[PDB]
């Protein structure tokens, strides 16, 4: 297929050919032109506070080890082995100095740097430029709030750029609260999905949710439970959708922040916010203390997702265009007592974790849609999102990107998948922007 | 066990060693393989309020967890070392059954089939609590659904039991380590 | 591999590359030129003859909704949403009006049109054009005598056509015995074998049985038991072979109506076709109404085999070169009384059927060829059906189609391959044509 | 159970339950115990022969059925909700057991291999019939052939057993719904 | 069994069938479940020193063979029909477990997870040594490892148990002729 | 990926692309260019010694029978049937005079030639030509002291010139000691490794013994348990690698004759060895008596390896390019006493077979070093074998080949790399010969 050429995604964002969620040579090229391009999400600076922490983690199909140096900072490092390839760390997290292969018994430090080779006098004598063979370095790593991403390709924008107008939705909670917190260790699970299935429904779609969740929704007696079974459609105003020009996305949903929580926690989780956010009136004004407040289902572009206030935080891990590996952390707010945030962790697994009741509802609607991408008859198919185009707006004086005015909506496909076929299209970054130049106009049109 | 000379058994491992070890009591082991196989043959046909009414305490903690892999020579790194695939009381226990039996459930559609397989049930009498009763078994639970879908799953399960209304004995503790760190299985929304 | 060029079938059908069962490659050139041009079996009236009756269907790899509508006819649709393309209906049979999608819950009526969408007035206004949102139709649907065929080309032949010279073998069970009815539900197991190798099987291959079935003919007493180890040639005029323009073909052996079916069936059965041969006699003729009464083994190309008389009807679905998914059913005709239709229904499946001792003598024989096909060393080699060639003949005063005057040959091998190979070189029906325009003299040459 | 309430469970599950939740016979669980475990060592070791004369009851029917999904919520639709897997009389078997021994059975060399894992063993006397015993059990069979070929089967098990001749409990009826709609294994052709 | 009747027996498969199926001591049985049980048990914690010393004999033989694939019907070729995937006495155990719990064992880390399932157990006394347990039963091991690794073991297991040290019966004689030919398990690294 | 250019391996061997373990079209090539073309080991004198006995070998990805002839003779051919590609054999060693397809009941003798066909008279009259219907025998079989290895390129060298100098190392064991036998049957279990990861390994790697094996060889007490752990460097002048113009390659390391073998066997071998020696001396020098009872860790290119005195006997069977079918026999000394032979065939699987602690060991470096080679950070990176550049030598008085005089370094990587680029690179054996005319030039720069 031509990349080039190839329209897999139409003028404004308003339909995708189904291929794209099955196809592998189309895997195999997003691998270069999504996740080696763009920021993926590492880790927390709660996870590897420590000098010498470390967690393993998967970037695209490749891993890296990322470590806290003694300096402060956070290096990230391809696990392979410099000398014949083997993977250096096989844990998900410790704490090191270092890390020495178990096949020839090179030693790698924190740093990256190639440290102690066994027997180097006896064998390579002063022959061996160790200079050179230090571990294979993720080129950039930023941190938003304490949220940890890395990107193979040096030429991206900074994170803060990149998060573009989503950035103003998240610092409610992550910067005015006084910050958040990862709780680990993440729930893992492998679903038969393409990982773009799960991002875009974490990125814009409301829809689903009265339902796909109306069992959950009838059992749990969440606070958006009128939801279940479509008997109720949000009210007027009850929330926006947005979109930027590097692909993040979000809903909001005006208030609700007890989400997806069963009714054992919404008195306690109401009272908390409500109690934040009339501290945060004074401090960043009553619209963004209430954006605190609400419930926002974001995804980070290409493939990091969240729910704000559920405290759900997802990273949707390649395999192959029909496999995925799920990753789930809950996200707590720092200064929660302990005993909140361990059981908004618990009940964050519950919920969506690998025994969550309510992401077991999306399994078949996300592993179907993508397989299906596969069949003959539907690749050359057009999955639909243009609902509420025509609506939405640029450059509003309260809420800022590309914004519909509406709770319901498909705002933030139009905008993943415009950023999606740029990059798709595109050589490097410099020709991403080109393809970008005019983004918004493009989602805005008629 | 010495888990100084035995290096890869854990304190917890060695304490739940000693407990079955010490008294046989061949009826207990008797009694814990029928409460045992009439819960997994509850769950087996979807019974789901059965299985709460007839094999479930009202105090219990139903939890499964997913350890994170360390280094076996770890001795610094301190962080909460697991998750809690499940946690549940009573009433979350019952809020998974109402979403089971729910209408709009459409997963359900299809009905699913479960096969389960109860082994090595191993019965000891706690030695404080002599009501309280302390049953091991291993678990592998078969589901199949929509035609071409097959899930097996694999488990010990350290379980507490006692006797509560109408002195059948229930269900107080269910505590399982999932072996297996990355599921492949879809999810694992089932009742081990 | 360029397919306008490459011989993968020799002229007359008198050999074929090992790699056709194989070449991942040329089984997705398949879903384009075999399974997407070409007739497939769907179903039988008796499984849908109430109106809102459906069935789920594969036709090549994509999955179809088959439906009765309120006006008796009967249409077929793909099993995905038109809005994000998740899998419409998840069981095997139902009786519904329409079909809701559990994802964003767009209704679909049995006809296929987009009845109903949550909320449409107040999220997409009057801006959704639902009258060209229904589900992507079968293009052509056609009955032979209860049996409905699929054709997702428009450019088809018509299925009477379609089936040639076969026709006129299948009409006197098909037709002149009253009618037949389809005893679902099917079985369904996977082998590990390319769609081809039991659709050659079924399609021409007499050869095989008293080598491979030994077993099963010796252990049933069947009325073909004299064949069991090769022990004995079926006689002089034991029966005929045949074949088509468009690759359907089969195997007439004299007077099996009790087929593959143990001891305990045989005497009821020859009684039963003795029968009604003698009231067929009067209607169509002596020979016709023995063909009745005479064990067909067909393939209706490309996927679809049985065996009259025995009541084995197959489906081969294909899922990739080495993997098939067999369906098996049971056919009966209407007027034989109810315990024997149950009777003779449980005995297919004893024999043919998941655990069917006569088709497990098949699998390695179909499973190991198959395989090969993968193997360096085979890739290029050369796969025989030259047995009776320059014996063939066409036009007979008699017998209609390619036609080999004797039990066992490789006639229906030929001929089925010819068909193959015209598709797989052509772009669309009429080049199929052009193709065909000599073709049988083709298989009657030397 | 209530079928209304637990609104998953089948009424013939719900009928089966009920039959072993009653009388418990603490010696009648054991001699269902050894029945099985004596039978699946003589289907391993591949006495088909010997299973036949020592396990099987003259009038058995030995079934295994294969249901077709259906929606949860079907009450229209009611065609024939199953196929037949296996529905044999014992001269059916027999016909199954020459053709397993037959030298030109060319599937069977290289010999195959089986193991079976029989767990979940209840028994119950019929309540109507004194002679009739109740024994239901789940089985794991592993088949492996040809090198690296593995297939493992799943089942639940609802049998009925008799005593005939020598006063042998012999299996008069055994019961599989089998759980997965489309095989994986090749075929079905070992005796569940 | 008459081995001439059912020609798919072996002549050692039919000489073990013998030994079960006349004398049934249910007390047996039930202490052969114990023992088995706690062997599993100390096995799936990993407590191999414990498994030595508690559960294995001095004279052991521990034994799992390959057969290779040959003709049902072949007469005439004469060579070794098996090979030793393991054969080991007690101090090649010892070196085994040794390396198990060599804290340079580079593979043990992160710690791996074993749950073992023990079904089919029988148990007859040898008719000419009056202290020697024979013993048969079934495994399926599980072991998990590395995140996403999972490796499923199946076995037949011919034992022999005698008392020793202490009065304790310990395993003098393992024999499993390995079910499957090519591996596809990356190693049988495990103590079936 | 144009094999032509592509620099696959650096010049002078110094390194690999690290998706040379991982890229499924050059494993596909490799099967051409390695497989196809190169020498394979397929069974021992010992295993077939009798007129009508065979076995089984895969080749490549390809199945052969491989049979001893009434002359005395062996002849190998592919295992598919040539009527319509069944596979005829199913067993791993027999004997017979010819085997029967179990399809259609064709029969070939144990010498390959179509002998029976069912009903030929009645079927095919006069007209099947059985003389052309031979099995595809394969081309070239040659013996190297009772070792049996096939090649399909009938341009290929003598078996004996393509050793190169390795066959110098070789002949004390293999022929000056009396002879090997070959103690079958072998282990055999699948790894997720590339075959090329454990090639390379026996062929050159004594640098991982050590490390890797700290565990196994501090358990065991074997000769060289000092290594454990890298507690000692192996002294001054204990050791050699050598490699060849055709690939092959071993390490030599001085004195080792018991090898990985526990200390249960140590005294028995270091005896029996020493005693051969001493013999050997006065026949074929000391230098080589000497080699006789030393540790070789052999390559026989591309795919077979060895410990010599150790005993271990192994084939990387290729399955795809992150899967290999591990087969490991025993060897021994044919005029070693029975008792010996029988407990040093267990030792060898006790220590490397399919449940060898020793080869666990290995599994975690091969399979993760193999899998790595797939992702995508990883494909364009170098995998390094320069230790000992610049010291090896050729043409030396006493040691043949490209000789590193020093126990431990990556000299045989380098000339099995070289040749392994050299094959993939050209289309024939005369193109092989044309990339070869300065190999060891190549090898020793600097
Ligand atoms: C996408 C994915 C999950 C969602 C979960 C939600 C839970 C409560 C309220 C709104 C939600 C929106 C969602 C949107
Ligand atoms: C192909 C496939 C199956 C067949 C089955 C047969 C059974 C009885 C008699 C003739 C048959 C021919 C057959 C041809
Ligand atoms: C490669 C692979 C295995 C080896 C095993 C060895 C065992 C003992 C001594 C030296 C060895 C060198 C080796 C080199
Ligand atoms: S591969 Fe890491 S030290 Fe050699
Ligand atoms: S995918 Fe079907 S309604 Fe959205
Ligand atoms: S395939 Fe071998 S005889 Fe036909
Ligand atoms: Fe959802
Ligand atoms: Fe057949
Ligand atoms: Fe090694």
């Amino acid at each position: 297929m031509n990349y080039n050429n190839k329209i897999l995604v139409s003028e404004s964002g308003l339909s995708q050919k189904h291929l794209i969620h099955g196809d592998e040579e189309l895997f195999q090229h997003e691998l270069k032109t999504i996740f080696a391009r763009n920021w993926l999400f590492l880790t927390h600076d709660s996870l590897i506070p420590a000098p010498g922490d470390y967690v393993t983690a998967k970037m695209g199909i490749d891993e890296v080890i990322v470590s806290r140096q003694n300096d402060g900072s956070i290096r990230a490092f391809l696990n392979v082995c410099r000398h014949r390839g083997k993977t250096l760390v096989s844990v998900e997290a410790g704490n090191a100095k270092g890390f020495v292969c178990s096949y020839h018994g090179w030693g790698f430090g924190s740093n990256g740097e190639l440290q102690s080779v066994p027997f180097e006098k006896d064998l390579y004598g002063e022959s061996l430029n160790k200079k050179c063979l230090g571990l294979k370095e993720v080129a950039r790593v930023e941190s938003f709030h304490g949220f940890i991403y890395g990107c193979f390709d040096q030429e991206a924008p900074p994170l803060m750029d990149y998060l573009g107008d989503a950035a103003w939705y998240l610092e409610p909670m992550f910067k005015h609260s006084g910050g958040l917190e990862l709780v680990g260790p993440p729930g893992k699970v492998v679903i038969k999905a393409n990982w773009k299935a799960p991002a875009e429904n974490f990125v814009g779609d409301a829809y689903h949710v009265g339902w796909t969740h109306a069992s959950s929704l009838r059992s749990g007696e969440s606070i958006f439970s009128s939801l279940a079974g479509n008997a109720a459609l949000p009210p007027e105003g009850a929330g926006l959708q947005m979109t930027s020009k590097y692909g993040s996305g979000m809903g909001v949903l005006w208030d609700g922040y007890s989400g997806v929580h069963s009714a054992d926690l919404v008195p306690e989780l109401m009272a908390f916010g409500g109690a934040k956010q009339e501290r945060l009136n004074k401090e960043i004004g009553d619209v963004r203390a209430r954006i605190y407040r609400s419930h926002l289902n974001c995804t980070v572009f290409p493939n990091n997702s969240m729910l704000t206030c559920s405290g759900v935080f997802k990273v949707w891990n390649p395999i192959d265009a029909n496999t995925t590996e799920v990753w789930t952390y809950a996200i707590v707010e720092k200064d929660m007592p302990e005993d909140l945030k361990r059981r908004l962790a618990d009940s964050v697994q519950r919920t969506v974790g690998p025994a969550g009741f309510w992401e077991s509802d999306d399994n078949d609607n996300m592993e179907t849609a993508s397989q299906n991408g596969k069949k003959y008859q539907s690749r050359d198919s057009d999955l639909l999102s243009n609902l509420g185009f025509g609506e939405d707006v640029y450059g509003d004086a309260v809420y800022p990107g590309v914004v519909g005015k509406s709770a319901i909506g498909e705002t933030s496909y139009r905008g993943f998948y415009r950023a999606y076929q740029a990059h798709v299209s595109s050589s490097n970054w410099a020709e991403f922007e080109h393809a970008s130049s005019t983004w918004h106009t493009e989602l805005t049109k008629t | 066990i010495n888990i100084q000379e035995d290096k890869l058994v854990s304190a917890h491992d060695a304490e739940e060693i000693l407990r079955f070890f010490n008294c046989h009591d061949s009826a207990l082991q008797q009694e814990a393989t029928t409460l045992l196989t009439q819960e997994a043959h509850l769950l087996d046909i979807q019974a789901y309020r059965a299985w709460l009414e007839h094999c479930v305490g009202s105090e219990v903690q139903y939890q499964v967890i997913s350890r994170e892999l360390r280094a076996a020579s770890e001795r610094r790194y301190k962080l909460n070392e697991a998750m809690n695939v499940y946690n549940e009381n009573f009433q979350q226990l019952k809020v998974r059954v109402e979403h089971q039996l729910d209408p709009q459930n459409w997963g359900n559609s299809p009905k699913l089939r479960f096969t389960r397989f109860i082994t090595n049930v191993q019965a000891a009498m706690d030695v404080n609590d002599k009501e309280l009763l302390h049953i091991r078994s291993n678990v592998i639970l078969h589901r199949a659904r929509r035609g071409n879908q097959v899930d097996v799953f694999y488990a010990a399960r350290e379980d507490k039991w006692k006797r509560g209304e109408g002195g059948v004995r229930k269900l107080v503790q269910r505590f399982v380590d999932y072996p297996e760190r990355i599921l492949q299985t879809h999810n694992l929304m089932v009742f081990l």
